[PDB]
């Protein structure tokens, strides 16, 4: 009582019950380094501009 | 009368010249942090100055590669 499958059928992608578990860190990948600070905040004029040498502004 | 019409007192000048040695001596002490601020950035790296590029990871394809082990 075998029916042979049609065209595109074993091609599918199927899904499976498995009581396996998920492995959590397949890659073993160790931790990763902290961001940087990100820092936020308003804006302010420069304290006393450029400060270039003698320029005032 | 030459005082009166053409100069004012000595307050002003001292008091103009404390405001200018005020703002040169700020000036000079921002300078100085500044200074110590860029080469310890340029050194560590964790500032917001001196940040290089690195390969985005938004770029990488996580998906099945016909192959089971990547
Ligand atoms: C050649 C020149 C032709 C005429 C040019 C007119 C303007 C000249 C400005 C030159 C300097 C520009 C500048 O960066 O000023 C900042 C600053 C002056 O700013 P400030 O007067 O303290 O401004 C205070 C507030 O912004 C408040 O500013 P304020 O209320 O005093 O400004 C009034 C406004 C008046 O506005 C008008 O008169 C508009 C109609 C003119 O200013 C002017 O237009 C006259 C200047 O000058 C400097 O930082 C040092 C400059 C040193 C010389 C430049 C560097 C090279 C020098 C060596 C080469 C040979 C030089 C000779
Ligand atoms: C017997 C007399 C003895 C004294 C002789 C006095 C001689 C006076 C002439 C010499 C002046 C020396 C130079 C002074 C230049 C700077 C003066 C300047 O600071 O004063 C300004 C005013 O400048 C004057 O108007 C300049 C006068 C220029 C003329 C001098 C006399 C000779 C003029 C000749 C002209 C000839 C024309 C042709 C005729 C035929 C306003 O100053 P200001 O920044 O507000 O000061 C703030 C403090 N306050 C408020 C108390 C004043």
């Amino acid at each position: 009582g075998w029916v042979r499958p049609d065209l595109g059928e074993l091609s599918k992608v199927t899904k499976v019950k498995t009581d396996r578990p998920l492995p959590e860190n397949p890659y073993h990948s160790r931790a990763r380094p902290e961001p940087n600070p990100e820092a936020e905040g308003d804006l302010k004029p420069a304290k006393h501009g450029s400060r270039l040498f003698f320029w005032t502004m | 009368w030459i005082a009166r019409t053409f100069y004012d007192g000595p307050e002003k000048n001292y008091e103009k010249t404390m405001a200018i040695l005020q703002i040169e001596a700020e000036k000079a002490e921002l300078r100085l942090k500044e200074l110590e601020v860029r080469r310890l950035m340029r050194a560590r790296g964790d500032g917001p100055w001196y940040q290089y590029p690195t390969i985005d990871k938004a770029l990488i394809d996580h998906s099945p590669k016909t192959t089971p082990d990547n």
